[PDB]
């Protein structure tokens, strides 16, 4: 509300997420939880609009040929996030038969924080998840 | 339709002009310190 | 001084809006005698 | 684009992407702008040159 | 420095006056009443810091 | 030719092109409502409306739209603070809208009655003469207002059909559009009842549908319409004025005392709030209670909402502006960001102390330190050599509950006597002075630059009333007297009743 | 003058223009409904000034609750 | 009635209101070089004629003033440095106050011409109509104008009777006012040798006075009378707009490129002086110099003056800025504080390496640093992802000397870097961008405003001169050509020779 978009990459990379211990069976009361990784939302190639980037481009304000540089340093200087998000899934529903499950779930992780230049936003995100279970 | 019966020319004469402009540049000469503030 | 900015285009058109208006009436006055 | 900047940059990706000075068309089409406004200075002077006498100069 | 302790007031618009605040300041308490012309000062600098203007005007 | 003051004279005997200005005018209005209300929506900060509302923004119609039920915007937000609502179409943005557009028809219907000008409906039928029957038009025009009012009261207001109005408790916490039912009672005059509001417009809706059907069907009295010229539009004018500037006066005076349609959320609150340390009553009473019942002193003024302190704070007063300093509230003592907490003062004997507040009508205060039975025992000294109440000498320290402060003391004498000089001002804010480089002298709220315009155009529509009113019953010697007037006639003695040739001697 | 549909309908309601009722017709009612209008006013003006004081009509921000 | 394009052709057989005319205008732009002048007194910082020269300040009048001699104030300050002096009445002050009186008698002379426009003189007596004598009028101005120009040379410039001109070393340090002798041989043409200016207005003055005096004598040949219509005042301002137009593109360039009347202290540097490292050179000798008599590299660079440093940076190359980039150059860079010193880099291998030069083409300019023999060595990459010329692959450090960092090393590849960056502007100095809220956009200097301004205006009276040399020739057929023209004249093969009926057949 008032207009603000925040961009967010949506992710579970790297996921590890666990249930709780002695589990003979999965059940419509099984929950996991787990936390992954949210790297930078761009990534180092990526050029702001005055062509600064972390892996490319320009490295100061060239338009502004003799500014004091030290107000701009944020946003001269790209910088690469990575945070760690955390997810629960709850199994609502199973075929026992097929192996697939499927339910709700939660996570919470951080918005894109734009290479550092500001800082992020929490974010919360809710859905429904499904999967199917085969024996390796 | 006939063109509109109540027209009238207006006027300003020279003095009225005279007296409006230092009306006008006094008032401003006043107010203009308050405007700046 | 720090005087209020907008002072400046408030004094400029305090003058030019009501003086304009008196020379308009002022001349299309003269050319109709 | 609908604007003024968005009509050169427009311009100029268009030429990077198609050598569009290089094309005939295009020149055909400088040749007609160009021309159209030297015939139309032209013939605008030419009437004017040629005003029969009808006012005094004041 | 109208009142002659060497405080100057500031009374031109150059010198950060409005049209309100603005004024000619008196001269000094320490000339008292008497005659202060121009050619009595050592310099314009002097008279002007003296408030030699007032009483020319 | 015609002086410059009378050009608009040549519409009097015009009825179309009297209406097509007429027009034109409205069509300026409703604009200047639609850009206002634009101008204001790019300007508002809605993110706060505990520490920044509305009324500290500078903002001028849109209280006035909340005020009716318009309180959300297409953005998403609501001036409440409620976020993720649907307005629907009637946003302030489409409020806003509508005006622009609907002055834009104005616009359009003007320059059609300016050229068609010369309708049959504006001729005499009898003498082929343009003319107004001014009486029926006053009963026809006066029944349109009845229905519009009643309805306004019976559907708007009430929430039948429409959204009601802005309503509050008595400090201004909780306000929100509510439906309103009528109070029908003695207590519907009370100006801080709401329900008489709707009970007004309910009765007085009815009684101008009434009298509006009398003055359609029952004509004017010879004696009367001789009276008031009632074949001179320009007797209506002259009372016209008069009834606006009546109805001018008592605005102003609502919105500076205060009442039911005038509420502090939406205005800021009156400066008698600060006369009669309204606010900081009711603070002190939360905290007894909070005390009573066992809350620490800590407990007790955490308690107090930030918003009811926000009040108790002379920069809200309205009295505290001046002419010429412009703009919003915030740009004088700034954004305010957090409420530092109640201070506490204590000399070295553990007695508690008292800043004597800053009342309205001094641009500068001394800072004077009282105890519980107003005997003076600390002060910030002017001449410091036969000082016997500095802040040095009698120990005076500050400490803080609730706020942003809680639990902190302060000891050290410049510090504290920084705090005791914000003190004089009420509650104690942190402000923002960066953001808008605010200068740090008070400004006024919207309550008071609507009450000062209004005061001053009320007391100006007033020489309106008597020029126009003389006009139209001197109109026979406007241009001059009579040049055959008789000196037996002005001289005395000559006739019994003044004027009268009947009653010659 | 140009007639015009709406024209011919509004008619009427303009063509009355100088009817009178003779002599001083409703005048003396009028001045009944100004006379009970001025002592209406009084009262609204007292309970604001606080002169007038009422059972159950309190002049305050506290009758919002 | 007259159309707006032609009010002014009122004058023309009106010898007494052209006057007028003419002394008004003069008025006016007397008028404006005394407020110009005021307003630069009143914003001009005279406190550093080193860092802060009235070029780096946006003066545009300052440095005619003292092109001639006037250097001082009232204040006591001189444009020079020297503080004390006494500069009598022909201060900048006293010359503004001149041009201030002398705008108000021209502007009474205005008024009496104007009113008492029917004076004899302007009146032929043979057939009594308005007439001027051109031919004559000539004689007796150029006569004048040739006193004017030699008593100029003759005096003003050599000092036998007036304070001479700014003169300079061929690096700007150390310009002042000083009498100039005449040069008579073939260098007097040379634009940078001073002698020539004054032997030009003494030579030049003399052939004026002899040419006006053959003027006055001598009527012009019928010949020449009819072929340049020499009755008709619209010839003399055809020709008078070709010879503004022609001095103008002189003046403008001769400001561009540099000349003994366009000073670089007065003006700034040209752009020339930086496409040649004309100042880089000098500073290169006198270093170069300075290690031959063996004294260090500190001692050495410690000895170039601050003056001469900030004449090797590219902020003040005139052809670094923008059109609607306004004002002072102190207001992008911001105000010169101090020489930072020279910046010598080295790469690991301790060999010395050169950052590139900014063209002034370039808005922006990549950072690349050569070996002597301009060997690409090291540079600031775009891409990182294959850099092999990185500072940090390269291990370049900087090292100042002179200048307020002389003797310091930074080794960490961020602040080489930004040393680095602003090597490419020339010499490194300190600025004050706060004072002036400075962007960091380089501007123009009065050398390119001046240079804009007459050659766009040079341009534009080229169409003055066409338009009113075709109305000079074309006087008969300006309002159409004759309604009764024969096709004969017109077509093809009639008359042996064009446009001449005598030729029929
Ligand atoms: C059950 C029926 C009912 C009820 C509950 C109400 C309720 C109300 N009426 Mg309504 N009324 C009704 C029926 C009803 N009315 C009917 C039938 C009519 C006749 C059509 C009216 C006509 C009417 C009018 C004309 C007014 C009200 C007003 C009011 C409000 C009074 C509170 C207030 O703030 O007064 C405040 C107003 C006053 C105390 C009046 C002050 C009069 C001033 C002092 C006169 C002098 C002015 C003078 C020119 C200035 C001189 C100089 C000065 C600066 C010193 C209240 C909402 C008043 C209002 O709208 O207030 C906003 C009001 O003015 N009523
Ligand atoms: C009833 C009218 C009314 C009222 C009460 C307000 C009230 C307000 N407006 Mg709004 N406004 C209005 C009409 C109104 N406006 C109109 C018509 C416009 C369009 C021009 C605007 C445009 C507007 C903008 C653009 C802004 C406001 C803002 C504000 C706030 C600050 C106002 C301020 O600083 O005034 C100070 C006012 C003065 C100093 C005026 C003094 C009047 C002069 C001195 C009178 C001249 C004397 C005259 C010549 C007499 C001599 C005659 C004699 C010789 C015969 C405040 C809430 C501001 C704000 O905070 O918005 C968020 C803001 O930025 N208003
Ligand atoms: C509904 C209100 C209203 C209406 C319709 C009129 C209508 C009229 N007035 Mg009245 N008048 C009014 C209110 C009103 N007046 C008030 C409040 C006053 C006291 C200030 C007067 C004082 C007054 C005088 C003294 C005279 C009139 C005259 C006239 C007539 C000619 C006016 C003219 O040509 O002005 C032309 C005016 C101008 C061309 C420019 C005036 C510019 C002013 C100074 C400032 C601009 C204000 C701004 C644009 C917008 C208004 C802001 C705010 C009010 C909303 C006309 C019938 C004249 C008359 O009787 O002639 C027979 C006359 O002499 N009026
Ligand atoms: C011993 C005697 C003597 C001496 C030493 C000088 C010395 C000088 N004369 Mg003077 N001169 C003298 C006698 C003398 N004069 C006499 C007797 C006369 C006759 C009255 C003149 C008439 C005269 C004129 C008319 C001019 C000089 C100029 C000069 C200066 C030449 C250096 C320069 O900057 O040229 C720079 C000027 C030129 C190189 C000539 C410009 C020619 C251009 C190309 C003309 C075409 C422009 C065209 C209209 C538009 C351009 C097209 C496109 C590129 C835009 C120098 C100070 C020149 C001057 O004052 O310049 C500052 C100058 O213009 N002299
Ligand atoms: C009465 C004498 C007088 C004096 C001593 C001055 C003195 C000065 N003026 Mg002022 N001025 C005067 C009258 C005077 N002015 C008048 C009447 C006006 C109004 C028109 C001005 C308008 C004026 C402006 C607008 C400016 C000055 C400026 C200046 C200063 C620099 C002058 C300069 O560079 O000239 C340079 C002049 C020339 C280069 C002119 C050369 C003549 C050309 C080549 C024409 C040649 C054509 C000729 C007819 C052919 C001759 C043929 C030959 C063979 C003889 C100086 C302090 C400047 C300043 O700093 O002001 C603060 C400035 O910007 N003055
Ligand atoms: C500022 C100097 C100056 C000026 C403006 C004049 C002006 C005049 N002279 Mg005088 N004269 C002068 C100096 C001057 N004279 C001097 C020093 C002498 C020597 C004593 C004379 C001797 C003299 C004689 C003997 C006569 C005149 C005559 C005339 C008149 C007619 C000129 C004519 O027909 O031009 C014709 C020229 C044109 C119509 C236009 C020419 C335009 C040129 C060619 C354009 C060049 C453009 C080109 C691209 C730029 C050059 C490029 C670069 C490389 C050089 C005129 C009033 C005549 C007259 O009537 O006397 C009373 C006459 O008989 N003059
Ligand atoms: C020969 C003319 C001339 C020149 C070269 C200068 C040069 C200078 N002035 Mg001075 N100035 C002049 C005349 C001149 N001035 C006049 C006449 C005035 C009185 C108004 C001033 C008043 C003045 C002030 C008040 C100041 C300067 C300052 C300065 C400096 C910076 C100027 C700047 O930022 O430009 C900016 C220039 C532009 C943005 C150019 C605008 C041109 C546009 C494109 C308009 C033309 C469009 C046109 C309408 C097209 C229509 C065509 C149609 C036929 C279809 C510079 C040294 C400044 C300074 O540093 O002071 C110390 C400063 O503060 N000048
Ligand atoms: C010495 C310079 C000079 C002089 C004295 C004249 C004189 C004249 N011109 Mg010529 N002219 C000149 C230069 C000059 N011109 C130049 C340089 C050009 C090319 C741009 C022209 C192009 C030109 C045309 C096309 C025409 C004339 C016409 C005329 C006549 C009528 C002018 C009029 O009524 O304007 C009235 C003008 C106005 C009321 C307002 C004009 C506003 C302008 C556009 C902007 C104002 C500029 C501003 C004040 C600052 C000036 C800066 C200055 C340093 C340049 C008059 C004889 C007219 C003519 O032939 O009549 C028969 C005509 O049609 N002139
Ligand atoms: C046509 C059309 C349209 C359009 C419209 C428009 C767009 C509108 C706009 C409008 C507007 C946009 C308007 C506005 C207006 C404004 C105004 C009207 C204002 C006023 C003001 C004033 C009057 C002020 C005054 C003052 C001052 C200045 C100072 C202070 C004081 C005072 C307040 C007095 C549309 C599309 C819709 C539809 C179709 C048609
Ligand atoms: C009477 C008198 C007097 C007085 C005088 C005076 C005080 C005057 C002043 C005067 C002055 C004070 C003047 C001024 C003027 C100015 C001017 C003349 C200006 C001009 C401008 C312009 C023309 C511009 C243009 C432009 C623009 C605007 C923009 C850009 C472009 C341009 C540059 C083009 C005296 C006492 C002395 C003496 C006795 C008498
Ligand atoms: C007629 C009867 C009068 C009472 C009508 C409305 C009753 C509601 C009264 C109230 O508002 O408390
Ligand atoms: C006042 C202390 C310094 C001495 C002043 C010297 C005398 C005055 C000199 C003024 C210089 C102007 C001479 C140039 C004017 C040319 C003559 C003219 O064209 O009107």
């Amino acid at each position: 509300a008032g207009g603000e978009r925040i961009p967010l990459l949506f992710t579970v990379k790297n996921l590890v997420a666990s249930t709780q211990p002695n589990v003979t069976s999965i059940t419509t009361s099984t929950d996991f939880k787990g936390e992954f990784n949210v790297p930078s939302y761009r990534t180092a190639n990526f050029l702001d609009p005055k062509g600064r980037g972390l892996a490319s481009g320009y490295d100061s304000a060239i338009a502004l040929p003799q500014a004091k540089e030290e107000e701009l340093a944020r946003a001269n200087v790209k910088r690469f996030s990575l945070t760690k998000g955390q997810i629960s899934l709850n199994v609502a529903k199973v075929d026992g038969r097929t192996g697939e499950i499927a339910g709700t779930f939660e996570s919470e992780q951080l918005s894109d924080d734009d290479m550092g230049a500001h800082e992020p936003h929490e974010v919360k995100i809710q859905g429904v998840f499904y999967a199917s279970i085969e024996p390796a | 339709m006939e063109p509109n019966p109540n027209r009238q020319p207006v006027e300003l004469n020279r003095t009225s002009l005279y007296l409006g402009l230092l009306l006008i540049l006094v008032l401003a000469l006043l107010f203009s310190s308050y405007f700046f503030n | 001084m720090e005087v209020n900015q907008l002072g400046l285009i408030a004094t400029a058109l305090f003058v030019l809006v009501p003086s304009v208006f008196l020379i308009i009436l002022y001349v299309q006055t003269e050319s109709q005698q | 684009p609908l604007g003024i900047s968005g009509t050169f940059n427009f311009m100029i990706v268009f030429q990077a992407e198609h050598n569009i000075l290089m094309h005939p068309f295009h020149q055909l089409g400088v040749a007609g702008v160009f021309g159209g406004a030297l015939f139309c200075a032209m013939h605008g002077s030419l009437v004017t040159s040629s005003l029969i006498r009808e006012t005094t100069e004041t | 420095d109208i009142d002659g302790i060497r405080e100057p007031v500031s009374g031109s618009l150059l010198y950060g006056n409005n049209i309100i605040t603005g004024a000619v300041v008196p001269s000094s308490n320490a000339i008292g009443l008497h005659f202060y012309p121009i050619w009595e000062a050592a310099s314009l600098d002097e008279w002007l810091y003296n408030g030699g203007p007032y009483q020319l005007i | 030719g015609l002086p410059w003051y009378r050009v608009h004279t040549v519409l009097i005997n015009d009825p179309g092109r009297l209406i097509a200005a007429h027009l034109m005018h409205t069509a300026l209005v409703a604009g200047w409502a639609g850009s206002m209300a634009l101008y204001e929506l790019a300007t508002f900060d809605p993110s706060d409306p505990v520490l920044n509302p509305m009324w500290r923004q500078g903002m001028f119609v849109l209280p006035f739209m909340a005020r009716l039920g318009v309180t959300g915007s297409w953005s998403g937000w609501s001036i409440t603070g409620e976020t993720g609502i649907d307005p629907g179409f009637w946003s302030f943005e489409g409020v806003a809208l509508a005006h622009i557009v609907l002055s834009g028809l104005l616009f359009l219907a003007a320059c059609w009655h300016w050229v068609y000008w010369d309708l049959e409906l504006f001729r005499d039928p009898r003498t082929g003469e343009p003319a107004l029957d001014l009486p029926k038009m006053f009963g026809i025009h006066l029944f349109l207002a009845g229905l519009l009012c009643f309805g306004f009261g019976a559907f708007h207001l009430t929430g039948l059909f429409g959204p009601g109005m802005w309503v509050s408790d008595p400090y201004g916490l909780t306000g929100s559009v509510q439906p309103v039912a009528p109070e029908w009672g003695p207590d519907g005059f009370n100006p801080y009842n709401p329900g008489g509001v709707v009970a007004h417009h309910i009765a007085a809706g009815i009684v101008g549908i009434i009298a509006g059907l009398f003055h359609i069907l029952v004509r004017p009295p010879q004696r009367l319409y001789k009276a008031l010229r009632m074949g001179n539009i320009e007797t209506v004018l002259s009372s016209s004025i008069a009834a606006v500037f009546f109805a001018a006066f008592v605005v102003a005076g609502t919105m500076w005392y205060g009442s039911a349609t005038t509420p502090i959320e939406l205005f800021g609150p009156t400066r008698y709030q600060w006369d009669s340390s309204y606010f900081q009553q009711e603070i002190n009473r939360r905290v007894q209670a909070s005390l009573a019942s066992g809350a620490t002193l800590e407990e007790a003024w955490s308690a107090i909402p930030e918003k009811l302190a926000f009040y108790d704070y002379i920069g809200n007063n309205p009295a505290k502006g001046g002419l010429f300093r412009t703009g919003p509230m915030n740009k004088g003592d700034g954004i305010a960001q957090a409420w530092k907490g109640h201070a506490v003062f204590r000399n070295k004997e553990g007695e508690e102390l008292f800043v004597r507040r800053m009342p309205a009508f001094f641009e500068s205060f001394p800072v004077i330190l009282t105890d519980k039975n107003g005997v003076v025992k600390a002060d910030i000294p002017f001449r410091r050599a036969e000082s016997k109440y500095s802040f040095e000498q009698q120990g005076v320290t500050v400490s803080f509950y609730g706020g942003e402060l809680n639990g902190q003391t302060f000891t050290d004498p410049p510090t504290v006597k920084s705090y005791a000089r914000k003190a004089i001002f009420g509650e104690i804010f942190e402000f923002d002075t960066e953001t808008l480089n605010s200068d740090g002298i008070f400004r006024t709220s919207p309550r008071g630059w609507f009450t000062f315009a209004h005061a001053v155009f009320a007391l100006l529509f007033f020489f309106g009333h008597i020029w126009h009113g003389a006009r139209t019953l001197f109109r026979d010697v406007f241009s001059g007297i009579d040049p055959e007037l008789s000196p037996e006639q002005v001289e005395w003695g000559f006739y019994q009743k003044v004027g009268d040739v009947t009653t010659r001697r | 003058a140009r007639r015009t549909w709406l024209g011919d309908i509004l008619r009427p309601l303009n063509s009355e223009y100088g009817k009178v009722a003779p002599g001083w017709g409703t005048t003396p009612l009028m001045a009944v409904f100004m006379g009970l209008f001025l002592v209406f006013l009084l009262i609204i003006l007292e309970i604001y000034n606080s002169t007038l004081i009422l059972d159950g009509v309190n002049v305050s921000w506290k009758a919002l609750g």
